[PDB]
């Protein structure tokens, strides 16, 4: 096998609306009903609605009344879901999902989501920041990179271009303002640095920049 | 709507360990109740369906049980692959509703935050921009709290937080906590202070530099 091909991300801007679709392989079609259920980032799971293929047959979660759409073409085995006067509340990730064979309300196949973001933000190349320890700040040593003010997500960032590793925690980007915000920190042992070079990189693909920034001591 | 609620909203455990989730339906759904796992960045899965029956490739340590308005979810001797999330769904009528989930993590000893703070750095300030970062890494158990003084004074505007969920490998979790200010504002204060609380110290960890010093 069962598969279900979504449509790739989308990055619209409020008042506007998406379309988006999943292609289903590798069962018939006609035989299963397709739900939607939205989800967004650190949060529950919520039932949009759902068509029925082998009939249009459709219902739709009042909720989402005025503002989903299904619809499904048999002959690609396809299922949309078209969301109108889209709002940054709007912003999630959306599953197409199957419902089992008998128990047609259970989800038995979910889809690996569409993620929506809806935002008035224009493409902005994010602004990277070493951070090395106050001049005053003992056999491990911790250093940072803030990557600030970028959008859309995502940003890939890696140390020494991946070298290091295992002492890495890159953090989820927070929103503010219309732009995100992330931060990485990197634990070396105090022998390797400043002795030894460690480099943030940071990638931001949809402006096309990359910037490595070396981690240099506070000249205080 | 129905609404299902469900409990706890957080769960800790160690492998061996037999846990119960609970979810409540607010009127009679007879047997008609899914249960789904969601491991970290992946899509939910079916456990189990019309209450008790589970669902493809799910070991017989699950078992779900409860009929009317009260069900729940019993993993016998939990094995590692079953830390993640849990949720329950009526599957009687639509609308179909959704409990609030219950995270299942891993308890492992107590680790105290290694906390680092990093004043602006200087390109930041040529910028105009003054973001003072804090780290707070590899702590257990999750409950943390944090609070920024400026020269003896807690700070709360332009304050933004960001946490990992628990690290696949030391079963740990870290958080981020950025006071960011402008450079004007952080150019009038001398004191900068993180303090962190944590179940692992009756008394907050703190790191702070002086601006001026």
């Amino acid at each position: 096998q069962v598969k279900l091909l979504e449509s790739g991300p989308e990055l619209v801007k409020p008042g506007a609306s998406v379309k988006m679709s999943c292609k289903a392989s590798g069962y018939t079609f006609t035989s299963y009903v397709m739900h939607w259920v939205k989800q967004k980032p650190g949060q529950g799971l919520e039932w949009i609605g759902y068509i029925n293929p082998y009939n249009d047959g459709t219902k739709y979660n009042e909720k989402f009344k005025g503002k989903a759409t299904l619809t499904s073409d048999k002959s690609s085995s396809t299922a949309y879901m078209e969301l109108s006067s889209l709002t940054s509340e709007d912003s999630a990730v959306y599953y197409c999902v199957r419902g089992g064979y008998r128990p047609y309300y259970a989800m038995d196949y979910w889809g690996q989501g569409t993620s929506v973001t809806v935002s008035s933000a224009k493409t902005t190349p994010p602004s990277v920041y070493p951070l090395a320890p106050g001049s005053a700040a003992n056999s491990m040593v911790t250093l940072g990179c803030l990557v600030k003010g970028y959008f859309p997500e995502p940003v890939t960032v890696t140390w020494n271009s991946g070298s290091l590793s295992s002492g890495v925690h890159t953090f989820p980007a927070v929103l503010q303002s219309d732009l995100y915000t992330l931060s990485s920190s990197v634990t070396v042992p105090s022998s390797t640095w400043p002795s030894e070079t460690v480099t943030c990189n940071v990638a931001h693909p949809a402006s096309s920049t990359k910037v490595d920034k070396k981690i240099v001591p506070r000249d205080c | 709507e129905l609404q299902m609620t469900q409990s706890p909203a957080s769960l800790s455990a160690s492998v061996g360990e037999t846990v119960t989730i609970t979810c409540r339906a607010s009127e009679n759904i007879y047997s008609y109740l899914a249960w789904y796992q969601q491991k970290q960045g992946k899509s939910p899965q079916l456990l189990v369906y019309n209450a008790k029956t589970l669902a493809e490739g799910v070991p017989s340590r699950f078992s779900g049980s409860g009929s009317g308005t009260q069900f729940s979810l019993k993993i016998n001797s939990l094995q590692p692959e079953d830390f993640g999330s849990y949720y329950c769904q009526h599957h009687y009528g639509t609308p179909l509703t959704f409990g609030a989930g219950t995270k299942l993590e891993l308890k492992r000893a107590d680790a105290a935050p290694t906390v680092s703070i990093f004043p602006p750095s200087s390109e930041q300030l040529t910028s105009g921009g003054a973001s003072v970062v804090c780290f707070l890494n590899n702590f257990y158990p999750k409950d943390i709290n944090v609070k920024w003084k400026i020269d003896g004074s807690e700070r709360q505007n332009g304050v933004l937080n960001s946490w990992t969920d628990q690290d696949s490998k030391d079963s740990t979790y870290s958080m981020s906590s950025t006071l960011t200010l402008t450079k004007d504002e952080y150019e009038r204060h001398n004191s900068y202070t993180c303090e962190a609380t944590h179940k692992t110290s009756t008394s907050p960890i703190v790191k702070s530099f002086n601006r001026n010093e």
